[PDB]
């Protein structure tokens, strides 16, 4: 934060692109009521998957949205969640790196 | 300090006026009468520079004073920046 | 006050003995000598006095002050550093108001329940 | 990636570091006044590139996994899915 | 308002720097009897061969020759 310059600006914008990565509508998630822990003190059966799959329930699979953004447990689906003009091929939901 | 000078040129005008009176029945006055001109103007002007240096020392306690609070305040920003710099390194 | 005054005698007195030696010298030369002595004795009076009155003048600060330089530096270096302060603190306010303006955007965007708060009371 | 280690405190600071150094080529230093196209450009992609992390972050940080997936939960469920 | 975990509030006015410290200075008056022109007007100046010896002193801070051309009577 002391010495900056074209380099130091490159490195520091492919560090956060690193780290933290026309419609772009963002598919704000609410916390889901069924859960395991604070949710519905119940386990992972074929309700929780079902809701979390075909409705929009982040709970395991993810919450699909509009406009055929379906986000399942792993769907990398071509959406437009970033905050750009590219709609390519994002990664999985859960995007386990 | 400032009293070394006056007394270098006061040594320097006995010298001089010793040296002339020495060898002053040989040769002509014309050359010593110069030089004794010369050792008063040299005494005029450290004289002179006594007094600028004393005039300018007389405030010396001030100047002092608001360099020390210039220095203090550049050191507190200087610190303060050192700080906030090392926390974002760091961070 | 009695600093300057010993000073401007003792200017005054070495315009005189200038003068006294600029005309015909018919008389001893020890004349300039002797006004050289009481000069140098005035001068450490002077000094003597100026450390007996506590004043806040030392030797080395007087010796690098007498140095042949003056505060101007200083001043020029105070008045860069103001500057400098100012341009930081502009490009600061630039930088808070651009933070404002991307934590409003993001909370239009996403959940501005939380970047309210945050931005608002922290 | 959504995962959490250690990317919050250096993407800030970095974010941070990137926005004052936009600001001070701004505002300090540049052809604003006496009293190019690459640094333009940079400083144009470093804004996208920091608004498009930032929506992606709190995006991810919306879709991310909650408490769920508990020890024991995660073994039985492990268990019966291997036997099926 | 401050809710709870709060940070402190800074000092209102504390030691500064930040403001115009050259007046504090007295530096005005210098300025008004030196007249950076008013600065480096005043080095060689005083104001408005004995004259090389006497040069020397506000710079820094044969014999025959020289005696020869002082022929000068009363004025």
């Amino acid at each position: 934060l002391s010495r900056n310059e074209i380099i130091q600006s490159y490195l520091s914008r492919q560090s956060s692109l690193l780290s933290s990565s026309a419609r772009q509508p963002h598919v704000l998630l609410p916390l889901p009521t069924p859960t395991d822990l604070p949710g519905l003190t119940r386990e992972v059966t074929q309700d929780d998957l079902d809701r979390i799959q075909a409705q929009q329930w982040p709970g395991v699979n993810g919450c699909e949205d509009t406009q055929g953004n379906w986000y399942d447990w792993t769907q990398c689906i071509s959406l437009d969640p970033h905050g750009d003009d590219g709609r390519l091929n994002i990664l999985p939901y859960v995007c386990l790196d | 300090r400032l009293s070394t000078l006056i007394e270098f040129l006061l040594h320097r005008a006995y010298s001089e006026l010793m040296v002339l009176t020495d060898l002053l029945p040989r040769k002509s006055d014309v050359e010593r009468k110069i030089e004794i001109v010369q050792f008063a103007s040299r005494t005029r002007q450290l004289f002179v520079r006594l007094l600028a240096l004393v005039k300018w020392a007389n405030d010396a306690g001030k100047v002092e004073k608001c360099a020390m609070i210039s220095s203090f305040l550049d050191q507190q920003a200087i610190l303060f920046v050192d700080t906030a710099d090392r926390l974002a390194s760091l961070a | 006050h009695l600093e300057e005054h010993l000073e401007k005698f003792v200017e005054n007195i070495r315009q005189l003995g200038i003068i006294v030696s600029d005309f015909q010298p018919s008389s001893q030369a020890g004349l300039s000598q002797k006004l050289n002595f009481i000069v140098t004795g005035l001068q450490d009076i002077d000094k003597c006095r100026q450390q007996l009155h506590d004043i806040t003048v030392p030797l080395e600060v007087f010796e690098y002050i007498d140095q042949g330089r003056n505060p101007q530096l200083y001043t020029k270096e105070c008045l860069e550093r103001a500057l400098a302060k100012n341009e930081q603190v502009k490009g600061k306010i630039d930088t808070m108001k651009k933070f404002k303006s991307l934590l409003i955007q993001e909370l239009s965007k996403v959940f501005p329940e939380d970047m309210a708060k945050y931005r608002s009371i922290r | 990636m959504a995962d959490r280690l250690t990317q919050l405190q250096d993407a800030v600071n970095s974010l941070a570091d990137q926005f004052c150094n936009a600001i001070g080529v701004l505002q300090q230093c540049g052809p604003p006044a006496s009293f190019a196209n690459p640094t333009e450009e940079y400083a144009q992609l470093f804004a996208a590139l920091i608004a498009r992390t930032a929506k992606d972050i709190d995006v991810l940080i919306d879709s991310l996994p909650s408490e769920e997936s508990t020890a024991a939960l995660q073994a039985a469920s492990l268990y019966k899915l291997e036997e099926e | 308002g401050p809710f709870y975990l709060m940070r402190e509030l800074p000092g209102s006015t504390e030691l500064t720097g930040s403001t115009n410290l050259i007046t504090h200075y007295n530096l005005e008056q210098a300025y008004n009897k030196f007249c950076d022109l008013p600065g480096m007007i005043d080095l060689p100046g005083s104001h408005d061969l004995r004259s090389l010896i006497e040069k020397p002193p506000i710079l820094g801070g044969g014999t025959m020759l020289s005696g020869f051309r002082l022929h000068t009577g009363p004025l």
